């Protein structure tokens, strides 16, 4: 999320939760294999459907309702 | 050994197609300068770089 | 003698919410059935405007193919 | 033409400068807006 | 994190903390140099090791302990 150091010298940052068996997008440095980095974590369609309480199928976000 | 007595035709000469000044052997490309230990350690001659300045030659070696 | 006669009928458009503006469908909008056993297409011939704060509308569609498949 | 490097007068044709800004509505974009 | 505008018109969003001297991954638009964007912020191995209280060296996430 964010990481840095204060003028005093003390280090601050975050440790976002890490999960096994999750799908992660990867971008190689200079398009070299054997140079991986994780960009973000994307869940499955079922998992996303389970963890949302929105009953609307669709509709423009600008509608009041 | 081979003497001139077996030579039918020859086409041999100098060339400046390959020319580099700095040579280095980076380690396997996962290791990267902003997140770990020493990245690279090149070598150059001071007289050589006058004609061809900062001409680099890089090779990744999977082994190191 | 009468030639091949087009197939036509009516369809119901259903909105997510009641409508917010006097939105419009142009003539010659396509309608297709997702079923693999009826791949025939349909198209409209006259425009329609949907009235604001409406929720459904009935429009007529005409079948490009002519025969039994419509 | 040789005089003063004039060259060919047809080089600057009638389409050299006459033109206009590019926008849609030329093909396919205008057919839906015939209200 | 997220940004948008409400139907009333008022704008809402977030301002995540920004730190100097942090390492950031960059993805150029249409692979053109002189078109940068930052994708995410990754910390150093030392920094990550300092800001975590997990003593386990390793193990499957499915274990209760």
């Amino acid at each position: 999320s964010f990481i840095g150091r204060t003028p005093e010298g003390s280090v601050f940052g975050t440790k976002p939760l890490i999960t096994e068996g999750s799908v992660v997008l990867i971008g190689f440095l200079n398009d070299d294999i054997n140079s991986p980095i994780i960009l973000s974590v994307y869940g499955d369609n079922e998992q996303n459907k389970m963890i949302n309480t929105n009953p609307l199928d669709g509709g423009k976000f600008d509608t009041e309702s | 050994k081979v003497p001139t007595e077996d030579f039918i035709e020859e086409d041999v000469g100098k060339s400046d197609v390959e020319t580099y000044s700095i040579f280095t052997a980076t380690p396997a490309g996962m290791l990267k300068e902003l997140n770990g230990d020493v990245f690279s350690k090149p070598q150059f001659h001071p007289e050589l770089t006058d004609r061809y300045g900062y001409t680099k030659f890089e090779v990744e070696n999977i082994y190191l | 003698k009468r030639q091949s006669k087009r197939a036509y009928g009516d369809v119901t458009i259903q909105f997510y919410q009641p409508l917010d503006m006097r939105m419009y469908i142009p003539a010659g909008t396509t309608f297709t059935s997702t079923r693999q056993e009826y791949p025939q297409q349909f198209e409209t011939l006259v425009d329609y405007y949907a009235e604001p704060d409406s929720t459904e509308i009935v429009v007529e569609v005409y079948c490009k193919e002519t025969g039994v498949a419509g | 033409i040789l005089e003063d490097g004039k060259g060919s007068p047809h080089r600057f044709a009638g389409l050299w400068n006459q033109s206009s800004d590019f926008m849609g509505g030329l093909m396919g974009e205008d057919t839906s807006k015939e209200l």
